[PDB]
DNA sequence: CTAGCACGTGC
DNA sequence: GCACGTG
DNA sequence: TGCGAAATTCCATGACA
DNA sequence: ATTGTCATGGAATTTCGCA
DNA sequence: CTAGCACGTGC
DNA sequence: GCACGTG
DNA sequence: TGCGAAATTCCATGACA
DNA sequence: ATTGTCATGGAATTTCGCA
């Protein structure tokens, strides 16, 4: 219709004038250097690209290439990528290829006590009847208490965590949300002693990276001390803590021992340099000590990634999928950006929803 | 001439036999010489296993110079020797019916006797879940010849539970006639 | 005993002359701007760093910090180093700080039907009584003939093969060693044929890529294509195998469907350029197409890689290691170098082996 | 006036009964008219469903513009029908009792049955393993109106297995007489 | 190749 | 039958 | 022989394992 | 004796229509 | 959190 | 009991 | 105020999930 | 409502012993 005015010759934008539009077998035709094309009426255009998308669900240019066969018209590219933007299967199925921003490297803790990371390792071979162990470590120091227990359980972590608190009490314990430390009896525990309970944003055990490489290291010293001997870890367990306790980290040049208390204790290489200091002078030295410890920096970004904005259409990834399922809910928005690396998000659900930007894609199109 | 330190020495002793608590009847008292701190394990009985359980478990956490005790049995049998001596400490031993420490040793393990003896009035049987109260407090009490408690000494830091309450100790009038009855 | 000329005032190389080596409680002693240390007889330093490693048995800087509380002498780490390559433990447990180098990027194959890439994916989802997908890929062109099967046997490989080979038959078939394709009986029946068989280093399928990445595709499209709906694939198949072999790739600016046929049939945007030229005409413009294809090139390498020498001591990773056991073998020797990225090995059990250098650390120290 | 080309037109068409090969009885025969490349596809019998199972298949690599066959009723069947309109396929027919084809598909679909019937001979019931050297065979030999091989029209290259013997597709004289001896 | 187990929680 | 190697 | 915008190409990213 | 791959969509670059 | 399945092969 | 959410 | 070598620090890499 | 981490061992850089 609105395709008369060019077959007469006049002009109308987006059409250049310097191509000659002829009529053939009933429809408008355009002669191009690629070849002679058909032009459809605006009113077809819209399900022609819904007809070449659907073959195989490509994105643009795959979807172009088919179009571009038998037809042209202005910007076809715009009309295609406004499919894109309507598939609900290819939103919901495609990969995204913008990675997250850099990750953030939260300040070490102040002082010993201000902060447990827990977390349960297991099951692992059954040894004198145990399966699992409790991995506690302090944030400031990473002085770390194991526990062996027969389940991963709320019970299993009050009782193991009533031994530890013996001792000293933590402002907070920050744990995933294992199903043992988001019960409300641990909910209860916690509250009872004056214990904040912090939680990772789900499916990210990053945020568990304190404790999460500490159970690296707490396995790796039980495989080689069980190299060519069966696997009963049960017993070594002690060594092991105590062992890794004392372990100096090269880049603070301290054991995480030292870092709890200021001095060794009677243990093989014991560190003497503060023999003849008294013990004011030793805590006051440590004090030092904890202030000046090395704290890395966030990397550089990747040449290709995205930051959450409020009010940005993103799509949280399907924690589980079923085979030959998709990989993402639905589009959903970004209600607050709490760090450049964690959202908030009313979900697929209708629920404020806490997650890591790893677990996001920014809606594409 | 060098100055004390914190696992320069633990002194140890047994408490019991108490009311029995979720099958438990002794508690083990290990009190670091320099700081004061106390930790304080459950037993079934004061012998040299129950020691050893309980003290392999503190010996994962820190490993004390010398062990300071009574001629205890518990503490003078060859198998406890033979423990120590593996894991390099060395045995010290009071000579018998003239226990000997320090001031402070003496009066922290005073105030653990009546501290435990104070909650074990109204609660002769359940004292068992409260031994992590009672070690926190004694933990975190103002020492009188030195200004700091025990935690700040051990740790370098205030504690997360202050006892900013020191109570009285002495028992109550009730609490003197309910505690005689406990024997008729 | 050679430390007796110290104490006296002589000078011994390794001891610099400046320091007074002076004795007390029976030990040989120096002072040192971090404090006074012990200096052991060269006969006691072999065991002192053993004892020390032992503890949890660290890398260098660890060992080092430990040992050097109580002792100094010259040239400690050269001993350290010395116990950490001796260390069975710490050398089938302790993991790689080596990448590989980059990826080769394999010539495509120069006609259809040169190579054959193969594969099963699955199990799925029982549709219609079949589990599984024989997935065939032709190098050049990127065709693909998907098969559905009961199990990933020999037996079913063969009948579908079978099939698939009335139409044409390839040089070379590669797969992973599956055992449906490393059977005699497949050997046979390649043999038969006159077609060579080409395996894939053993736990490497970026070997398998051009097939692997045809099933990131197939899956991709029957997901998609299954939203909303129960997961019955079976009757979807030939769809989706048409599907893909009519999408165009838009860094080649081709369908594999074009690459192997040179002209498009019957199917829906069906390209037409060539309507006015002869066959023959047809297939020399498909020759040129098919020699000039775009290849990628290698990446660059990484600041900190990796590349093998024939004698080498490396070790292969474990391919499927037990929990709490080590993830690597026995330090072997690089027999051949096949090239920059597979090797020959003797391997731990005593034969030649040949692996890929992603399944390879170099033994350090 | 446009030069003729692949998948263009497919000549199909039934062969059999033949004797039973696990279990099958027929052969489709499907040839490009404009390359003489064949596909041979077994089934149970000419019909309309054995017709639709075999050209699913084939019409998963290409489908025609056109299928041309005799008015077999498999072909003429409104099933039929629907099946190749939903696909796109124009359906052509030959009048009754006036086949035609092409010079070079009346030759092919010739080359077939003297192939398929000399394979037969030794093997009455074992052609089913044999289609498809049958197949590659026939596409694998060099036309006399132009020089290429079907394979080298459809492909544009040689082929990896060259069926350099042409042999004698005639029959021999044992075989005339063991072929006689078929029917008693 | 992907499946399953574990816990606590809510019909 | 059963243990192993590879997917 | 230069401008604005559309068309094309570039290419990091992720998933096939 | 063997070896990564390629669809995807913002971004960077080039081409094009018009003076 | 890790387990299990599948096949073909060799006592 | 059973289905789901998280490890 | 400089040289050779040893000592220390740097930091990509991988595994905890 | 919350957030990666750190042992490891070649390599790069700095320190040290001696003139
Ligand atoms: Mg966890
Ligand atoms: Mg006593
Ligand atoms: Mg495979
Ligand atoms: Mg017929
Ligand atoms: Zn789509
Ligand atoms: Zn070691």
């Amino acid at each position: 219709a609105e395709l008369d005015q060019l077959l007469q010759g006049h002009y109308i934008k987006g059409y250049p004038k310097q191509y000659t539009y002829f009529l053939e077998d009933g429809k408008v035709k355009v002669s191009r250097p690629e070849g002679v094309k058909i032009i459809p009426p605006q009113s077809d255009r819209q399900k022609i690209v819904l007809q070449a998308h659907n073959l195989a669900h490509t994105g643009r240019e795959a979807t172009l290439l088919k179009i571009a066969n038998l037809y042209w018209w202005p910007n076809m590219r715009k009309d295609v990528v406004k499919q894109l933007g309507r598939c609900q299967q290819c939103l919901i199925t495609n990969a995204s290829n913008k990675a997250s921003g850099p990750i953030l490297r939260p300040d070490r803790p102040q002082k010993p006590f201000d902060k447990f990371f827990i977390d349960y390792i297991g099951p692992l071979p059954p040894s004198q009847g145990y399966l699992y162990v409790l991995v506690v470590v302090d944030g400031m120091t990473g002085f770390t208490w194991l526990y062996p227990t027969k389940a991963p359980s709320t019970s299993a972590t009050v009782k193991s965590l009533n031994v530890l608190t013996s001792i000293a009490i933590p402002k907070v314990i920050h744990s995933d949300q294992g199903a043992a430390f988001t019960s409300s009896t641990f909910a209860e525990w916690a509250k009872e002693r004056g214990i904040h309970l912090e939680f990772s944003t789900p499916y990210h055990p990053q945020s568990s990276g304190k404790v999460e490489r500490k159970n690296s290291d707490i396995k790796r010293l039980l495989t080689k001390l069980l190299v060519g001997r069966p696997t009963k870890w049960y017993d070594l367990l002690p060594v092991v803590q105590l062992a890794l306790n004392n372990t100096y980290s090269p880049v603070l040049k301290y054991t995480p021992h030292q870092l709890l208390f200021g001095i060794d204790s009677n243990t093989p290489f014991a560190n003497q340099d503060t023999l003849d200091l008294t013990r004011e002078e030793e805590l006051s030295l440590l004090q030092e000590i904890r202030t000046s410890l090395y704290h890395p920096s966030t990397p550089p970004a990747s040449s290709r990634s995205w930051s959450p904005v409020v009010g940005q259409l993103v799509q949280e990834r399907v924690a589980r999928p079923a085979s030959l399922r998709p990989r993402w809910h639905k589009p959903s928005t970004v209600l607050k950006v709490l760090n450049p690396r964690t959202v908030v998000i009313l979900d697929h659900l209708g629920n404020n929803r806490t997650v890591s930007i790893d677990n996001l894609k920014p809606t594409s199109h | 001439d060098r100055p004390q330190k914190p696992f320069d020495k633990f002194f140890i002793d047994y408490i019991g036999p108490l009311p029995p608590s979720q099958g438990y009847l002794y508690v083990l008292v290990v009190v670091d010489g320099m700081t004061g701190f106390t930790w304080l394990y459950p037993t079934k009985a004061p012998s040299t296993s129950a020691t050893v359980k309980s003290l392999n478990v503190l010996t994962s956490i820190a490993i004390p110079k010398v062990i300071h005790s009574d001629q205890g049995a518990a503490f003078t049998s060859s198998t406890f020797a033979e423990w120590a001596k593996e894991r390099g400490i060395h045995l010290e031993f009071s000579t018998p019916y003239h226990p000997q420490s320090s001031g402070k040793v003496e009066r922290k393990n005073s105030d653990i006797k009546r501290l435990l003896t104070k909650l074990l009035v109204g609660r002769p049987t359940k004292w068992y879940d409260l031994l992590p109260v009672v070690q926190l407090a004694l933990n975190n009490t103002y020492s009188p010849v030195l200004k700091y408690t025990p935690h700040q000494l051990l740790f370098g830091i205030d504690s997360n539970t202050p006892f900013a309450n020191q109570d009285t100790l002495d028992l109550t009038r009730e609490e003197e006639l309910s505690l005689l009855q406990e024997i008729r």
